[PDB]
């Protein structure tokens, strides 16, 4: 039960480390998602410019 | 049994987890990877259109 209890404890710290990565990567993700959505916006006004 | 049945299902998120993961990471090396050839191509615009 001791050595159960120790790997378990190590699955819980990487389980917590595994959630708060994907939560900050997943934000970083959603603002990328953004600034490309962002800087096409603006490059089909210079593509419609060059025109 | 109970822990025997739950240590099935974290070998099954375990698994999910790390395909996510392996994809996921070959997907943004793919997105950075695109993101600086879109950018010295628009570096060549600028001076196209400066021209």
């Amino acid at each position: 039960v001791q050595e159960t209890t120790a790997g378990s404890e190590e699955i819980s710290s990487a389980t917590k480390n595994i959630a708060d990565s994907a939560q900050q990567a997943a934000s970083f993700a959603d603002q990328s998602t953004q600034l490309a959505k962002e800087a096409g916006d603006a490059l089909k006004k210079v593509i419609e410019v060059t025109r | 049994q109970e822990t025997t049945a739950g240590s099935e299902e974290i070998s099954s998120a375990t698994k999910n987890i790390a395909d996510s993961a392996q994809q996921a990471a070959s997907f943004a090396d793919q997105s950075t990877q695109l993101a600086k050839e879109a950018g010295d191509a628009l570096k060549k615009v600028i001076e196209v259109t400066r021209m």
